[PDB]
RNA sequence: GAGCCAGCGAGUCUAACCUUGGCCGAGAGGUCUUGGUAAUCUUGUGAAACUCCGUCGUGCUGGGGAUAGAGCAUUGUAAUUAUUGCUCUUCAACGAGGAAUUCCUAGUAAGCGCAAGUCAUCAGCUUGCGUUGAUUACGUCCCUGCCCUUUGUACACACCG
RNA sequence: CGAUAACGAACGAGACCUUAACCUACUAAAUAGUGGUGCUAGCAUUUGCUGGUUAUCCACUUCUUAGAGGGACUAUCGGUU
């Protein structure tokens, strides 16, 4: 079952009708060159590592 | 004289005043042995400054802490912040400055608040307010 | 009267208040193979109180059925002897 | 090396202090003792019914020890608890003064404390004597 | 330390002062089912019946317990130091009395029939069924029936 | 002798310069003295509701007043202590000497 | 290892601790590597203590509380629900027994119970509420290591608080037995059930 | 049952305030002396939570102690619509609370007490003080308020125009 | 700060004052406190351990107190605008 490591490397800026969420973009760990743009809901620095339960998505921003 | 120095460790209200000689070794506090301080807990919380630098350099000096103030476990922390300083200055005046900095390290490394004091003080409460921040309830009908 | 709950009881299971034969050899034959042995669990499995699991665990702890881990008041810590 | 009263455990001190008053069979308790519950804030009787003047005598006697002189309005303020006042908040409130000026006469009588100038009793040189010698002997019950 | 074997002679039941005691707690709060006697009257009178307290209600021996009660209805005749009643001095007979089970539903009645009879403000205060020990009632007590 | 000078004003910087007078005039008359004790500093603090009547929201306010006493003890024949207590006399601070 | 004596004689089995390695009140830091590599340098781990209960501050800046020890944070979510608020030695007695509790029950290590237990009940994917109009709608989203943690402990310490309440287990045999249950990884502990719970509904709006 | 630790403070003379110690009493209290106009005496204000050992053992239960009945004291000219305190007995609702809604970002929230104010007596109140001490966030304009800009105006006691 | 038909100021904010945190740096103290030396008690016995004592007195200021002062100014380095 699939899921991806991704390190971050520049957070964007937050998101959301509330605030609480933030607009980070990713590196994967395994396939790197490949970037992304995802939604985080906690506090989030860079060289933080998420867990994308799916790669194939990309959010821009939350209206 | 007698080779001795004197330190002091403090918490919140709790002041540890220590009186550190040459002696044979032993450690007490108010009168009583290190060993038997009440909260079983945090017993062995003390026991870890000298736990650090290990025993050796506990044989030839002998440790009296006098103590007031603050409460059960502020009296706790003022001790072992007065025996650290207290073997950290003994170490300043007399053996050389190489077995102080061994010490003060293994101490500021481990935790920090061992040799500073924290400066975390009481803030003061404000009419309206069971608190210093908290407010009493608002009710608008 | 309306209350806006809904208050359903319990079941009140009877457990065990004097220790009679069936009860005294039934812990005697079944404190091994516990690993851990408490008061709560001598209250889940064999169906005594908390008075007659305090009191046999000090009885068996002198003459030998189980090993003390903590004597602290109000949590005994016990394994087995293998 | 000259073990003393300070050198070991409160608890088991005072415990094994008390089972030597209990075996010597000297006290003089008062005889209202198993009525009284010895506190005004307390709700109920102590427990251990058939000793715990011998507890609370073991008790004083190591605290005259450690202090210089006390009278018994010291020892009903360190005895005292919170009274639950019903549906009031909790209260600090004294203990029963009987108990420890009886006790405190009761020591007198076999010997460990006296009177003391300046006011208050103070420990004897007969208590200073034999407080030390139980210390001896209950420290190396592990040992 | 101590096991013991309970053997069957046990009771689940049994009745003194002619209430249901509950069997299998121990015989001081057993003993407080008893209107009349609470939990510091419960331990006096078991101390002063020389019993071992640490038992159950519904194992001791049938001697003991009619020991018990005698000592609960004639109270300081057995060195009960007789402020520790509850009906002491009372208004009539003068003597201290220890009302049981249903004396003190009885005899609780009859005292308020006097501040009835003679019209004392606290009698009133219970004929309408109001608090009678000074409280306020404009709020509190509301849905008191 | 054994005379002792207490001094118990509020005024801070009066009471200095008087104690300062009385310590140096010790001095040239060349007097052995304890010098001076202070006492902790005592603060009468006076807690009131700032509105007179009972409308508004409840602020408070505390009105305080620093009390500073300080005592020297002094051992002098008859014609010193007259001399000093004589002079320097700084109003709102209070001087009172005690013997033995 | 040469056991010192002095004046004031000091028990053995401590004596040995300190030269030895510096481990926990009975058991060792080493051999606790975290096995996932988001959940790492957010346990902190491999500098280890003596007693649960250090009087840090940590609530300063944004991320101290990751280098606060993760037994601390375990014994700080246990003095809740109100009438347990302060109690500090309440707590570090709990964790004192639990880790007991464990180690008996399985002969594997405590901490690394627990270490692995909180990996376990991170929630990956998570929902957030975007607006949507009258009927609020639902978003999913991804969580930080941080809040993974953050939640963890939470989700663990309310499980165990609800099932020791009003019920003959102390809270320590309680505290003990999810851990474990969440460790192996069951859907019978209640950290396990509320954190797929969340995950579900994270996968119903993908 | 045993251990056992604060800080802010108040206190009488031409008056009787804070009260140590001894004695009597289960208690609340009484009585004989003493210290204090105060860093000196009360006062280490031996506070409570807490800690260690024990009895309880999921039971509206030893949870809770409302509401009632008898006595003993204290303040006061006087206490009945019980002033307050103490003893014994009686031992109710309540099994975590709907729509709604409040306060809060570290020695902070929350728990826990103490002093002072009112005070002859009476604190479940307030003003302060210490003790024990978290979780979460380090954002945003979604809700609610307030401010500003642009804009329209036939308003200007100004939209209750 | 920058843009800039505006330059340069004032009140309010800030500064100020009080308070809390640091000072083995100064001035000092049975109404604060140690350590000794007398006088003693208990326990050991080696050369120690823990107390009590107000006229034993001699020195001390670490801890207590308040006078005067010092100290932080986001200092230094890295990153980003
Ligand atoms: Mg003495
Ligand atoms: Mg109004
Ligand atoms: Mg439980
Ligand atoms: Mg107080
Ligand atoms: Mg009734
Ligand atoms: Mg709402
Ligand atoms: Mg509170
Ligand atoms: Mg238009
Ligand atoms: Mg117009
Ligand atoms: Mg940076």
């Amino acid at each position: 079952t699939p899921v991806t490591l991704a390190k971050v490397i520049k957070v964007l800026g937050r998101t959301g009708s509330r605030g609480g969420v933030t607009q980070v973009r990713v590196e994967f760990l395994e396939d790197t060159s490949r970037t992304i743009v995802r939604n985080v809901k906690g506090p989030v620095r860079e060289n933080d590592i998420l867990v994308l339960m799916e790669s194939e998505r990309e959010a821009r921003r939350l209206r | 004289a007698v080779p001795s120095v004197q330190t002091f460790g403090k918490k919140k209200s709790a002041t540890a005043v220590a009186h550190v000689k040459a002696g044979k070794g032993l450690i007490k506090v108010n009168g009583s042995p290190i060993t038997l301080v009440e909260p079983e807990i945090l017993r062995f919380k003390v026991y870890e400054p000298l736990l650090l630098v290990g025993l050796d350099k506990f044989s030839n000096i002998d440790i009296r802490v006098r103590v007031t103030g603050g409460g059960h476990v502020s009296q706790v922390y003022a001790i072992r912040q007065a025996i650290a300083k207290g073997l950290v200055a003994y170490h300043q005046k007399y053996v050389d400055e190489q077995s102080k900095n061994e010490l003060k390290k293994a101490f500021t490394s481990y935790d920090r608040t061992l040799l500073i004091a924290d400066s975390r003080r009481p803030e003061p409460k404000k009419f309206g307010g069971k608190g210093a921040r908290s407010r009493f309830q608002k009710s608008y009908r | 009267k309306k209350k806006w709950s809904k208050k359903s009881m319990k079941d009140r299971a009877q457990h065990a208040v004097i220790l009679d034969q069936e009860k005294y050899d039934r812990i005697l034959k079944e404190v091994p193979t516990y690993r851990y042995v408490s008061v709560s669990v001598l209250v889940d499995r064999l169906k005594i109180g908390g008075s007659l699991a305090r009191i046999a665990l000090r009885h068996l702890e002198k003459e030998g059925i189980i090993k003390p881990i903590s004597k602290h008041s109000k949590q005994a810590i016990y394994t087995r002897a293998t | 090396p000259g073990v003393s009263v300070r050198d070991v455990a409160a608890q088991d001190f005072i415990n094994a202090y008390a089972s030597f008053l209990q075996r010597q069979g000297k006290l003089e308790v008062p005889g209202y003792v198993d009525i009284v519950k010895t506190s005004s804030g307390n709700e109920m009787p102590p427990q251990d019914a058939e000793g715990w003047f011998y507890k609370r005598a073991a008790s004083v006697a190591r605290h005259i020890y450690m202090r210089k002189q006390v009278g018994v309005g010291k020892l009903n303020k360190l005895y005292g608890g919170a009274k639950s006042r019903g549906v009031r908040p909790y209260k600090h409130i004294d203990a029963s003064g009987s108990i420890n000026r009886k006790v405190l006469q009761a020591l007198e009588k076999i010997g460990i404390v006296e009177i003391s100038p300046k006011g208050g009793r103070r420990i004897s040189e007969n208590g200073q004597r034999d407080l030390d010698r139980i210390a001896a002997q209950t420290l190396e019950e592990d040992e | 330390s101590l096991v013991v074997q309970e053997q069957g002679s046990f009771q689940h039941i049994l009745r003194l002062l002619n209430t249901n005691v509950d069997g299998n707690i121990k015989i001081v709060y057993a003993l407080t089912t008893i209107k009349g006697v609470g939990r510091r009257y419960s331990n006096l009178v078991c101390k002063k019946a020389d019993v071992d307290l640490h038992k159950r209600a519904g194992e001791l021996t049938q001697e003991e317990l009619e020991r018990i009660v005698q000592i609960m209805q004639n109270p300081t005749h057995y060195k009960i130091p007789a402020w520790f009643l509850n009906r002491q001095n009372d208004i009539t007979d003068g003597k201290d009395y220890h009302t049981l089970a249903n004396n003190v539903e009885s005899k609780l009645r009859d005292d308020l029939e006097r501040l009835k009879k003679i019209r004392a403000h606290r009698g009133i205060r219970h004929f309408w069924g109001l608090r009678v020990r000074g409280q306020h009632t404009k709020t509190t007590g509301r849905r008191r029936a | 002798i054994k005379i002792r000078i207490t001094l118990t004003s509020t005024k801070v910087k009066q009471l200095e310069n008087v104690s300062s007078n009385i310590v140096k005039n010790a001095e040239q008359h060349n007097l052995v003295k304890k010098g001076p004790v202070r006492l902790p500093t005592k603060v009468l603090k006076i807690s009131t509701r700032k509105t007179p009547n009972g409308e508004g929201s409840k602020t408070w306010e505390t009105y305080e007043m620093r009390i500073h006493k300080r005592y020297i003890d002094l051992e002098a024949p008859v014609q010193i202590v007259k001399r000093i207590t004589q002079i320097t006399i700084e109003p709102g601070v209070d001087v009172e000497v005690v013997v033995a | 290892f040469t056991p010192v004596v002095l004046a004031t004689p000091i028990p053995e089995e401590v004596q040995q601790a300190q030269t030895e390695i510096k481990l926990f009140n009975k058991w060792s830091f080493e051999e606790v590597e975290v096995k996932d590599a988001s959940l790492v340098d957010y346990v902190q781990v491999r500098q280890p203590i003596f007693v649960a209960h250090t009087a840090g501050r940590y609530a300063n800046k944004r991320f101290r509380k990751a280098q606060c020890p993760i037994i601390e944070r375990l014994t700080n979510s246990l003095m809740m629900n109100g009438r347990n608020n302060g109690k500090k030695l309440k707590a570090v007695r709990i964790i004192k027994h639990t880790l007991d509790i464990i180690n008996v029950l399985t002969d594997q290590n405590p901490i690394q119970v627990v270490v692995d237990a909180i990996t376990n009940t991170g929630p990956r994917e998570d929902t957030t509420r975007v607006g949507g109009g009258g009927a609020a709608r639902r978003q999913a989203v991804d969580v930080s290591p941080l809040r993974r943690v953050n939640q963890a402990i939470a989700l663990l310490t309310i499980g165990a608080r609800e099932a020791a309440f009003r019920n003959i287990k102390t809270i320590a045999e309680t505290l003990a037995e999810e851990l474990i249950n969440a460790a192996k990884g069951s859907s019978t502990s209640y950290a396990i059930k509320k954190k797929d719970e969340l995950e579900r509904v994270a996968k119903s709006n993908r």
